[PDB]
């Protein structure tokens, strides 16, 4: 994906909803955030 | 739903140790204290786009169907008198 | 005219109160006393109703 | 104050320290003469304060007159005072007798629907009642009352401590406002809370954790925030480090394993506590005032007639 | 209420205009028994009706309150055990009391994290257990920590007390002993026994499971 072109050279920087986690930024060096969230769940009512 | 679990960022990713970074993160801070994201969140995400009809609409139609059933048998009692 | 021992039906209609026919009063503390009545009725009920709740 | 610093951001610059763990916001000349960890507690900035079915039915109403009608056609006085006799029962007043088979029928079957609608309508006082709702005085920073109290009828008084990031922040944004604060720099939270209470300040404004906290923990819940809150300068809490120390990046890594793993959220239920009546009916009485007033206007203009 | 007196004076006002309004209409004492049999249960009759429609609602509306008032705001009397946060930040008036030098005051000093609930309740640490119990009839006491089984027989005997929900710390009773000694193997064979047949189900029936 985003993470793996980024790396190999295809590109130079991502601007996408980007989440920061461990695992990615022992790889990748993050901003800091430009929007705060969390995770929810969808229903049909 | 109600809850809300994990709660994290979104943020722009680079390289390693690039010479885009401190400058990027900083314009980020810059943005953020005064009102450019609040503008932003206005444009595209801010923007925003009893009854007493739900338990009755079937009995008021079978009312209705009662009531013409009614008048049906109020003829039919005129002309059986 | 008659309300020596059919006060009995009126009173217990009026304890449920279902606007049933029963008797046209005609005495002020009769209906006073009648109309106090009716309303510990209707508060009764509102109770019965809580407790079925 | 003249390119000196003090406090925390004092010890850390100059070397007498190697980190600042208490809760520090995080913002541009912060970020410019240290360097910050990522954010565990997001705190922005915010303020604490102290028709068809009447048709519908209408319509059949005049249905049953116009049955009436044919019924007294057909075969006393219930002409023009049958719409008053069905309305009458429809509360069952016992307002001081149909006679006809068919004005019986459908007196019983309007008088079954009035049943069945005042159930709805008890449902309905039901679930308004369990309902509750908050009154929020200001919409934002930027309300329209904030934009001038003076210009308002009443000169509304609200404050904020001076020596911080908010206060900051405000001079930086929109100078009137802090030129109108200015007169209320109530020092110290604690000291700032009562004045609150007694009314001699009206409005409040500082972080969002501290003011979510004092809002949860206070006895008896007479003060609450706005709506959500974060409501501007949305940041974190950092741990300040010297500029190019080696232990940014293991710290770096460490807050997030802590945070993606629930642990962050444990310590948040452990040390912070987020909890959350009498009649009044002050809606329905106007409603019946402005009722009762145009039916005594429909009776002058009948009083001529 | 004081709404209910300005519901009062409101019908009075207009059972007043509506007498005004029958006497410019082109009869005293039946109007006034009329409004004492409407306000309770012919141009003046349609207000009459609204203001009948008006009282319905009123009623209505008042038995929905006071089936709220009667429902839902109900004083929590109740703890609900040791997660009452009213409890984790103690005051003067919530006081939760135990029996001093006893199996609870080790259970609450051993564990640090109750050192606030440990240092609140040294002022009031009691005797006896009686004692407490009486000191709580008396209406001096607001909590009391104890055990189960005697909490719960004495809620049984005195019907005006009643336990919480929460249950912590479960444990059991024994026999204590001296060190090895020869009385230990039969002793606890002997209570295995006594529980797989039915004389502990005998002895609860008799002297804990009957009802005074
Ligand atoms: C980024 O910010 C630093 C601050 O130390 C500054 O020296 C540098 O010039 C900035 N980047 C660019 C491309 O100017
Ligand atoms: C702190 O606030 C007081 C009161 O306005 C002011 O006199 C003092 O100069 C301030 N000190 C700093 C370091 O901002
Ligand atoms: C009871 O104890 C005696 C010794 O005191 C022992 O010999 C005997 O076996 C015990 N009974 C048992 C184990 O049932
Ligand atoms: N924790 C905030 C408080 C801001 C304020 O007191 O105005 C800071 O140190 O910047």
């Amino acid at each position: 994906g985003m993470m793996g072109e980024l790396l190999s050279g295809q590109a130079d920087m991502i601007v996408a909803p980007l989440t920061i986690n461990n695992e990615r930024a022992q790889y990748i060096e993050f901003s800091k955030p430009f929007k705060y969230q969390g995770l929810t769940i969808l229903v049909k009512k | 739903t109600g809850e809300l679990f994990f709660r994290s960022g979104f943020g722009i990713g680079m390289r390693k140790d690039s010479p885009w970074k401190q400058n990027v993160s900083l314009s980020i801070l810059k943005s953020h204290e005064n009102g450019f994201m609040e503008d932003l969140d206005k444009t595209w995400v801010r923007y925003q786009e009893t009854l007493t009809f739900e338990n009755m609409a079937g009995v008021f139609m079978l009312v209705a169907g009662g009531i013409v059933a009614g008048i049906f048998l109020i003829f039919i009692e005129i002309a059986y008198k | 005219s008659f309300t020596i021992g059919k006060a009995i039906w009126l009173l217990w209609g009026l304890v449920f109160n279902n606007s049933v026919p029963v008797q046209n009063p005609k005495g002020t503390t009769s209906k006073i006393m009648v109309s106090v009545w009716a309303f510990f009725a209707v508060i009764f009920l509102a109770s019965y109703t809580a407790n079925l709740a | 104050v003249n390119n000196v610093w003090n406090g925390m951001i004092g010890e850390v610059v100059y070397q007498r320290a190697v980190m600042a763990v208490g809760s520090l916001t995080i913002n541009e000349e912060r970020s410019e003469v240290v360097d910050f960890s990522v954010p565990f507690v997001e705190t922005g900035i915010s303020v604490m304060v102290s028709a068809s079915v009447w048709v519908m039915m209408f319509v059949m109403l005049l249905i049953v007159s116009a049955i009436a009608v044919f019924v007294f056609e057909y075969f006393s006085f219930t002409i023009g005072k049958a719409i008053w006799l069905l309305w009458g029962l429809v509360f069952n007043n016992s307002v001081p007798n149909p006679k006809g088979t068919t004005s019986k029928i459908m007196v019983s079957v309007w008088a079954f629907f009035a049943v069945i609608f005042l159930a709805s309508y008890t449902a309905n006082l039901a679930a308004f009642m369990i309902q509750e709702e908050f009154v929020d005085q200001v919409t934002g920073l930027s309300d329209k009352k904030f934009q001038r109290p003076h210009d308002y009828s009443p000169p509304f008084r609200f404050g904020t401590v001076p020596n911080g990031s908010t206060e900051r922040n405000i001079r930086n944004n929109y100078p009137y406002m802090h030129q109108y604060m200015t007169r209320f720099n109530q020092r110290g939270v604690e000291d700032a809370l009562v004045s609150l209470k007694t009314g001699k300040l009206d409005a409040f404004i500082y972080d969002a954790a501290v003011l979510n906290y004092k809002a949860g923990r206070d006895e008896g819940c007479k003060l609450v925030t706005i709506g959500s809150g974060y409501i501007f300068a949305t940041t974190g809490y950092g741990i300040a480090l010297q500029k190019g120390s080696p232990w940014k990046r293991q710290i770096d890594l460490a807050l997030l394993q802590f945070v993606g793993d629930g642990e962050m959220e444990e310590l948040e239920t452990l040390w912070l506590t987020g909890i959350c009546s009498s009649q009044l009916d002050i809606d329905n009485m106007a409603g019946v005032f402005y009722m009762l007033a145009a039916a005594m206007a429909l009776s002058l203009i009948t009083f001529i007639w | 209420s004081t709404l209910w007196l300005l519901v009062g004076l409101s019908v009075h006002v207009v059972a007043v205009m509506l007498y005004l309004l029958d006497r410019f209409s082109p009869t005293l004492s039946s109007a006034m028994w009329f409004s004492w049999g409407v306000l309770l249960n012919f141009s003046a009759r349609i207000l009459g009706m609204v203001w009948a429609g008006f009282a319905m609602i009123i009623v209505a509306s008042y038995t929905a309150n006071l089936a709220a008032f009667l429902v839902l705001d109900r004083p929590e009397e109740r703890i609900t055990g040791i997660n009452d946060p009213r409890l984790r930040n103690p005051s003067d008036k919530f006081i939760y009391a135990t029996v001093k030098q006893s199996s609870v005051d080790i259970y609450f000093r051993r564990q640090v994290e109750l050192s606030t609930m440990y240092r609140h309740m040294e002022k009031h640490n009691y005797e006896s257990a009686a004692e407490a119990i009486q000191a709580v009839r008396d209406n001096k006491l607001h909590a009391f920590i104890w055990d189960s089984a005697v909490l719960e027989f004495e809620a049984s005997q005195k019907c005006d007390l009643v336990t919480t929900g929460e249950l912590f710390f479960r444990s059991g009773f024994g026999i204590g002993m001296r060190k090895d000694s020869p009385w230990k193997q039969n002793v606890s064979l002997s209570i295995l026994k006594s529980h797989e047949n039915g004389f502990m189900e005998d002895l609860d029936k008799t002297w804990v499971r009957y009802q005074e």
